[PDB]
């Protein structure tokens, strides 16, 4: 069949590309260590780059190593430093929250202090790649775009662990640090307070989330349906619009009725992807500090679906009729 | 707070409706950024149509191009409307297909139609052009797969219409973008380009489906073997796009 | 109406079947062979469900819920007004939902492209089609299929769910789960980079392909590049459709007990130690 | 022995520094985060213990 | 390649080999899978890079 | 009720084996034995027997 | 890119040998088979 | 009966795969449903005639 | 007698490593089918004789 | 005649050392299944 | 006898490297076989043995 | 012998690489199954004794 | 011997770190694995001496 | 002859050096299997 442009059926490596520069002088604090991977050269790029290493970024790595560590010291001195064990229960294991009965004191270390001060860190973390973020964008003299899609990340970051806790009073509010865990607490959350269903904002974010893998499955159909006219350069169809951006369009005009511009498309893109967390920032937010309860809040607000049917099995087969007998 | 401002409308209420106001003024911004290219609608003859959509147009944006290539505001005249199309109307009236009127693949029409961009090349962050060829590329080279060099090319009805000479690259990115096709005389005269998303590279040859043999000789040239433009580039991408459709009357007639 | 370049486009052909018949635009929309069956499908399909809503008692979009029969009905046809709705609906459902993915096909067609979207959709109906078809083929009844309603959908999935005793620990849940929550992160990051060069600080000369590619290697040390993020974007976001469709095709059908059970091969293995 | 000094030609002076630095605290840090996990050597529980 | 998806095809193949294999000693299904599913990665991975 | 998802799947070959210690309390209960006007009791005819 | 007519010619008389070849230690095989252990 | 011009329609490389594949196959399916079967299961049949 | 020009067709390279491969995985998975058996696993065999 | 670029000749040579690996391959084989079968028939 | 030519074939840096990775894994996984067997186990055998 | 002329075919630093990886992992494999073993488990055996 | 022509084929700089944060590793291993075991804890058997 | 480029005189000193190597960790083995064989049978 036709060349689905999918993986690259051939690939050219020239000299390491170290990367732009202005006023600012990026390259002091560049690596200057490249490596080329032809495996992932198949569907990208296939050239590891130098990374700009600053302070934001230094810090950041830094940081993150100790709630890294601190988490994963806690867990390996949990199972009694049994490295066997410490493997097999690596997905069960977890630093949990400080207990209920501390509110928001500090808790002993073992019952929780370990948690506070590997979240100090990991919260240092978190705020010095955002830095980092927005520091390489004003240095690249582009927009925050990247800096202000992750503040949308860190403001449910920011939520499920410190701006919740702090308005539950208490600190168990927040999310134990472990595979399974905070599944659990996924889980156990949704149920403490009703059904996490019914919380219209938790709706509202899977509406997002939903349109973003919708929409990045669209854009990415698409564009790689019109990259037989150079659609994967899409900077220079904004600005000059070649027919890869008419045909886009027009697939979609003719489709649904309407379309975007090889810009707006991002708009799309990046406000879909953006409200994901802030929705759901808002909804965990509300969660506990207002509600308490969704699905009473569903019946309240005359949302909730009524069954007329009967509930128990009985209504329906009987034992020995399931069991075949 | 746990206590209801009216009836039923608590805190979660509030915020559920304030981003009801936020959303539908979000989509209403997400809409008119949409609308920055395409717009007045325009009918079938070409006039302007009577309606435009709830949509009003937004406010004209300014592009600082790099390079020296002056300034862009998206809402305004478009400087890639082609002129002098070769298609009539196969009804009077609107929302039915334009018929082409000589050749569709000559005349880039539907499949083959391309746009009126600029007619120079595009430039890296450096400056010079975008896509060269390896010869002028320095330090480039094959690292993994198929090297097209040198396989002869077939076409979509297994004619071959000479070998890869040479294939250009994205040196910015390092990509492979074209592959030149050294025509033979039976079919063609010279040099012709099939971007790479186009011809599927076997071990060994190169094909290309969409493109019959006797269309090779039509693929629109470059002015200079050194350097392709995006109008150069527009053109030789819509071609080969269009022989999807055009190549044979099976292709254009339904499938069943 | 048209557009200001949409006139060389609006050609004849392209069609899979119907030729010139069906070939004419609807204002904006194109009107094939399967435009007409996405028509009758899908008018059909909403008015049934309006139909189920009247005599349901409420027209309340929250609360219409057009249920699937009964377990005891089997995979045979049940009353309309006893879970045969729902049969019906399905049928003009997944009628409208292949005439809009074969719609798309002449689409794409007519305008010389690639059939990338018309396969991207047919993941999300064979997301659907595993959920509504399949899966009750293979349990043996209609009513495991999810119910059309806007809230009483979400009903099924909790309990469906919970019916496995925690559906987290599905190992395709997880994976699938992984997908959609890194096919958000790449939407956002590559979304941002392409408005981020285009929008620089007032009074800057807007960005190039090669700002974006070093400002990424600049982040986090690595740029896939222009193609490379719509290659791997597609492939997330078919992934996180296709995985999703396995964790509730093997729910039941291939797992009956607990999911957190499932996992006790890993625990119980002969290489820990007791 | 008295020879060790040639370490500082196969080895950057600048990067060993750091990276000595970095592993020196994080080995302070652990051993201390260690000896506070036990029941006998946690010097803080001894303290409010012996009062 | 036609040698990096030959090791590859071969990783696979001793994976599904090993995963029978733990079966018919005991084990179970879901473990010799992983076992196999590692020996795919790791021999496949190891074979992909060592031979070329 | 219908549409609401609530329902136990089981598989049929789980279904069709019962309980394996169904036929060994089968194997091992006998029927009552209906005592007549008087009958002797255990406590006086054996010794140390429980009241 | 297509056979002769004298290549092909060659080509279907090994093929047919090896078709009895294969064939004649199936049928004694079959045989075999039918002695042990007959399924009619 | 000569039949050799078949062989002028068909690549000699790809038929030879698809039926040798399609051989073997054929053959271990024949194998493995015989093994099914109770009665001319040859391993199982060995164990009762030993015994 | 006329089978050499079999290798006219396949490359040696190719029928080589696929042959190779094949054998050992037809060997393997007859030993691993005759362990599953009862009666031809030498290994409990082994155990049975010496007890 | 060829699609792999062996002569004639050379097909003929190869055939002739592939037959004699298949025939020790087969001798050991028929040796191993001899073996085999007076130790545990299976007939 | 003139097995050499197989190396006109098959590169000797290629079958080299096949050879070595297939011996251990070969050898790694018949040991392993062992250990799962409770006849052949010698780690166990020795606890036994030992008594 | 003659055995030399392995390091015509082989790089000797992208062996000896994949030797000391694994000799290493070889090592610690045995380590870890005479650990699991209760018998030649070291540190078991010495917590019996004098215990 | 003369074991010195390890450094002809091996780069100083990258055995020397990789050495280095091999050691390390391994020096944690061995000294978490006596954690993990009774009789050779340090810390614990303090605890227990104490009282 | 030579895939990396390495003379026939270079491999036997380089082979030489490897035995030597080979036979001393070699060596070590055989005493520490003694010592363990000693304190702990497995035969
Ligand atoms: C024969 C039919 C066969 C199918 C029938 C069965 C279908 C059943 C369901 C039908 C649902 C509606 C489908 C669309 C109706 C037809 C639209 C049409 O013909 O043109 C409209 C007509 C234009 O006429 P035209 O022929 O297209 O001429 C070209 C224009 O003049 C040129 O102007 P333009 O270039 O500016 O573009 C015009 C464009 C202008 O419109 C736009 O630009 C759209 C942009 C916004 C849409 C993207 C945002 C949605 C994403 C998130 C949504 C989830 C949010 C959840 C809540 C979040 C918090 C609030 O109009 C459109 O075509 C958009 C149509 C799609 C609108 C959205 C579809 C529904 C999405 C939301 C779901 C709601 C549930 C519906 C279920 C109802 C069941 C009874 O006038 C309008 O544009 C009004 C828009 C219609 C809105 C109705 C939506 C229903 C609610
Ligand atoms: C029984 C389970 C409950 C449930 C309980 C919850 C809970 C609890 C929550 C959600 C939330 C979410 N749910 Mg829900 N949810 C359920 C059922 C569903 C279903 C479904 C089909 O049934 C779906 C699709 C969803 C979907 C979603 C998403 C819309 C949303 C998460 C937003 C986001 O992107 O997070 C992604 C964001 C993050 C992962 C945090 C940001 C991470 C930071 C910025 C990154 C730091 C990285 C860190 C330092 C590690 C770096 C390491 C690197 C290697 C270096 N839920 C049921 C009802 N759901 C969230 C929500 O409410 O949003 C409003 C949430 O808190
Ligand atoms: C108690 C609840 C359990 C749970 C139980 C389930 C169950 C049960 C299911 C999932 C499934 C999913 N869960 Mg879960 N899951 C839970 C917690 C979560 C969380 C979380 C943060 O906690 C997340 C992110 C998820 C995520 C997801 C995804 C893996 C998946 C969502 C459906 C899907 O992919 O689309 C696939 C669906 C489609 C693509 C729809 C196709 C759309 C059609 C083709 C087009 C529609 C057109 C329509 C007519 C509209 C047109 C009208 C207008 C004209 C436009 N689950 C909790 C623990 N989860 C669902 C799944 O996998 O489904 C396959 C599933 O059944
Ligand atoms: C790769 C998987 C992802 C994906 C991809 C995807 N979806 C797609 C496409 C692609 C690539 C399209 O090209 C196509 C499109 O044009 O989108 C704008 C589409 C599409 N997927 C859509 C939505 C959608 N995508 C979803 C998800 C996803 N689709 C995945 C995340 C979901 C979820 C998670 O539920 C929804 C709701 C539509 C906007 C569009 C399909 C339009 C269509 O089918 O039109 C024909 C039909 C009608 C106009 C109405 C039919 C009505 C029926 C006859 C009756 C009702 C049946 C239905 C079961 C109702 C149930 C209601 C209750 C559940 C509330
Ligand atoms: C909401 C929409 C999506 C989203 C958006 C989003 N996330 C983002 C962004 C955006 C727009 C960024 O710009 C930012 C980024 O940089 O992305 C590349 C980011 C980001 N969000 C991330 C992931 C992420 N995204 C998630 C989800 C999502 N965020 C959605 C999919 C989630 C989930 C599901 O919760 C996660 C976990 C990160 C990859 C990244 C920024 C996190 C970061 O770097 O934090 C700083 C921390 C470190 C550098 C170190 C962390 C810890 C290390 C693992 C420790 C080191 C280990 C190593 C073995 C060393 C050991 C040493 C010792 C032995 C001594
Ligand atoms: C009354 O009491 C009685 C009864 C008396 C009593 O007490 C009984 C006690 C008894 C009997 C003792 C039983 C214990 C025994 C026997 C102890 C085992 C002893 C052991 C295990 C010996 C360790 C030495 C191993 C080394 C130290 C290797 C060093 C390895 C080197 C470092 C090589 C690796 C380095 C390289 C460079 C190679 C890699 C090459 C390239 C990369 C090219
Ligand atoms: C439970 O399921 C049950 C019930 C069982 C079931 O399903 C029933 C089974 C059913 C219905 C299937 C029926 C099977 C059928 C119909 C299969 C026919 C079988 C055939 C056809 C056998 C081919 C043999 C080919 C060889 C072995 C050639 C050997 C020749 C080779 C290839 C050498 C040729 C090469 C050369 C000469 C050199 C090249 C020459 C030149 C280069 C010149
Ligand atoms: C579950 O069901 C059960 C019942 C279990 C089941 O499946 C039953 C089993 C079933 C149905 C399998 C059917 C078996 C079949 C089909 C057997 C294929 C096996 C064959 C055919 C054996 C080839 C041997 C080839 C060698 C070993 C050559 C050696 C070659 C040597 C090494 C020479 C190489 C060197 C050169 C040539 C030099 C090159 C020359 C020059 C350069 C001049
Ligand atoms: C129950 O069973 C379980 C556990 C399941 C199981 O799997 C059983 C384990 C199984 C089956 C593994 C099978 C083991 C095997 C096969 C053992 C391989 C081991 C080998 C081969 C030993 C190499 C030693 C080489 C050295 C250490 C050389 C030293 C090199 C020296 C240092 C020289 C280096 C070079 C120079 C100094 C300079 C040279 C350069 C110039 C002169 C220029
Ligand atoms: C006193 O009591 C006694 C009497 C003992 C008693 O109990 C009764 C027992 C009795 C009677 C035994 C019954 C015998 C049985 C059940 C044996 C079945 C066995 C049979 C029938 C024959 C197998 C032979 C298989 C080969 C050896 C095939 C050779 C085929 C080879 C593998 C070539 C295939 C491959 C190609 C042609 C390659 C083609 C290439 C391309 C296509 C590229
Ligand atoms: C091999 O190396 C060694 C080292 C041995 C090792 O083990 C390696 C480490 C290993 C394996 C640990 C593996 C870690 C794992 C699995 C952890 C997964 C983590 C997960 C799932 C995260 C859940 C989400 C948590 C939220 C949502 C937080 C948000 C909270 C933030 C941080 C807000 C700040 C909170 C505060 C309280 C502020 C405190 C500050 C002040 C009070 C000022
Ligand atoms: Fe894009």
């Amino acid at each position: 069949p036709e060349y689905q442009n999918i993986f690259t059926q051939v690939q050219v490596q020239g000299p390491a590309e170290l990367g732009v520069d202005n006023e600012n002088n990026l390259t002091e604090e560049r690596t200057t260590g490249t490596g080329f991977s032809q495996l992932i050269g198949w569907i990208g790029n296939a050239q590891l780059g130098p990374i700009y290493l600053g302070w934001f970024g230094i810090i950041s790595l830094v940081t993150g190593t100790l709630w890294f560590n601190i988490v994963g010291f806690n867990m390996l001195s949990q199972v009694g430093y049994s490295i066997p064990e410490f493997i097999r229960q690596l997905f069960w294991l977890a630093l949990e929250p400080p207990s209920p009965e501390y509110g928001l004191r500090m808790p002993p270390l073992d019952d929780g202090g370990w948690f506070i001060i590997a979240s100090f860190f990991l919260l240092v973390s978190v705020i010095s790649w955002w830095l980092r973020s927005y520091q390489l964008a004003e240095m690249h003299k582009m927009g925050k775009h990247v800096a202000w899609a992750f503040a949308a990340a860190i403001w449910l970051f920011l939520v499920l662990g410190l701006f919740r806790p702090i308005l539950m009073g208490s600190w168990s509010e927040a999310v134990p640090y472990g595979i399974f865990p905070h599944l659990d607490w996924t889980t156990a959350f949704s149920i403490r307070y009703g059904n996490l269903y019914y919380n219209p904002f938790h709706a509202l974010s899977i509406v997002f989330l939903y349109g973003s893998v919708l929409l990045f499955a669209m854009h990415g159909a698409t564009i790689l349906a019109v990259t037989r006219f150079g659609g994967d350069r899409e900077l220079e169809q904004i600005y000059d619009r070649g027919t890869a951006s008419e045909r886009a369009g027009l697939f979609w005009r003719w489709t649904m009725g309407f379309n975007a511009t090889m810009e707006g498309i991002h708009r799309w893109a990046w406000w879909f992807a953006v409200l994901t967390p802030i929705t759901g920032g808002i909804g965990i937010l509300l969660t506990g500090t207002v509600v308490d309860n969704w699905f009473l809040w569903a019946v309240e607000h005359n949302f909730a679906p009524d069954y007329t049917q009967d509930y128990g099995y009985e209504a329906y087969t009987t034992y020995d009729g399931f069991l075949g007998r | 707070m746990e206590e209801t401002f009216f009836g039923n409308f608590d805190l979660a209420s509030l915020s559920l409706w304030l981003f009801y106001g936020f959303f539908a003024l979000l989509i209403y911004y997400l809409q008119t950024e949409n609308m920055r290219e395409g717009y007045p609608l325009e009918d079938d003859d070409g006039n302007t149509a009577a309606n435009q959509g709830p949509f009003p147009l937004p406010k004209e944006k300014t592009f600082k191009l790099q390079h020296g290539r002056g300034e862009l505001t998206l809402p305004g005249e478009d400087v890639q409307r082609r002129d002098n199309l070769a298609l009539r109307k196969t009804a009077h009236g609107n929302g039915f297909p334009m018929e082409p009127t000589g050749d569709p693949m000559l005349d880039g029409v539907g499949p083959a139609s391309w746009s009126k961009r600029r007619d120079v090349p595009e430039l890296d962050a450096h400056g010079h052009p975008k896509i060269v060829p390896m010869s002028a590329a320095e330090g480039f080279g094959v690292s993994a797969g198929t090297d097209p060099r040198g396989l002869p090319v077939m076409a979509g009805d297994g004619e071959i219409v000479g070998l890869v000479s040479d294939m250009w690259i994205d040196e910015a990115e390092q990509l492979v973008r074209y592959l030149e096709i050294e025509l033979d005389p039976e079919w063609g005269d010279g040099k012709r380009l099939v971007q790479r998303e186009m011809v599927r590279i076997k071990s060994d040859r190169v094909k290309v489906r969409s493109i019959y043999g006797k269309h090779f000789k039509n693929v629109p040239k470059t002015k200079s073997p050194n350097q392709v433009t995006l109008l150069e580039e527009d053109k030789i991408m819509a071609y080969y796009a269009g022989g999807t459709l055009y190549a044979d009357e099976s292709r254009l007639e339904p499938q069943l | 109406a048209l557009l200001s370049f949409e006139r060389k486009y609006r050609v004849r052909g392209g069609t899979l079947i119907g030729g010139d018949l069906f070939d004419f635009w609807v204002g904006p929309f194109y009107v094939g062979f399967f435009g007409v069956t996405t028509a009758f499908f899908a008018l059909l399909g909403t008015i049934l469900i309006f139909w189920g809503a009247s005599q349901q008692g409420t027209f309340n979009p929250w609360l219409i819920n057009i249920a699937p029969p009964d377990l005891s009905y089997g995979l045979g046809m049940a009353p309309l007004m006893e879970g045969g709705l729902w049969q019906i609906i399905t049928i003009c459902a997944i009628g409208a939902f292949v005439s809009w993915a074969l719609r798309e096909v002449e689409i794409c067609r007519k305008l010389g492209m690639g059939y990338h979207v018309p396969f991207a959709f047919s993941v999300a109906i064979f997301a659907y089609v595993t959920l509504v078809v399949f899966r009750p083929l293979l349990m043996g009844a209609w009513g495991h299929g999810f119910p059309y309603g806007i809230w009483s959908h979400l009903d099924w999935v909790s309990n469906t769910g919970y019916a496995y005793l925690h559906f987290h620990y599905n190992p395709a849940h997880m994976i699938a789960v992984t997908f959609f929550f890194t096919t958000t992160l790449a939407l956002a990051l590559h979304g941002a980079l392409v408005l981020s060069a285009a929008n620089p600080p007032k009074g800057e000369e807007v960005k190039g392909p090669d700002n974006e590619d070093t400002f990424f290697r600049d982040f986090i040390g690595y740029s896939i590049g222009t193609l490379g993020i719509h290659r791997v974007g597609l492939l997330l976001a078919l992934n996180a459709g296709f995985w999703s469709a396995v964790c509730i095709i093997i729910s039941g059908p291939v797992w009956t007990k607990g999911w957190p059970e499932w996992w006790n091969w890993w625990l119980e293995m002969p290489i820990w130690p007791s | 022995m008295s020879k060790f000094y040639k370490i500082w030609l196969i080895f950057d002076p600048r990067r060993v520094f750091v990276a000595q630095g970095v592993f020196l605290f994080l080995l302070a840090a652990m051993i201390h985060l260690v000896l506070l996990s036990t029941e006998h050597f946690n010097w803080f529980e001894l303290a409010a213990a012996n009062a | 390649m036609t040698c990096t998806i030959t090791c590859w095809g071969i990783g696979v193949l001793l994976g599904i080999m090993t995963t029978v294999g733990l079966m018919v000693v005991g084990w179970s299904f879901l473990q010799g899978a992983f076992m196999g599913v590692l020996a795919w990665l790791i021999v496949g991975g190891v074979l992909a890079v060592a031979v070329c | 009720p219908r549409g609401t998802g609530m329902s136990v799947p089981e598989f049929v070959s789980d279904l069709d084996t019962p309980d394996p210690t169904i036929e060994v309390f089968l194997a091992s209960t006998s029927d009552p034995v209906i005592p007549e006007e008087g009958a002797q009791t255990a406590g006086e005819a054996y010794e140390n027997v429980d009241p | 890119t297509g056979l002769t007519d004298e290549q092909a010619q060659e080509l279907h008389s090994v093929y047919m040998s090896g078709l009895w070849l294969f064939s004649a230690v199936a049928v004694v095989a079959h045989l075999a088979t039918f002695i042990w252990r007959p399924w009619f």
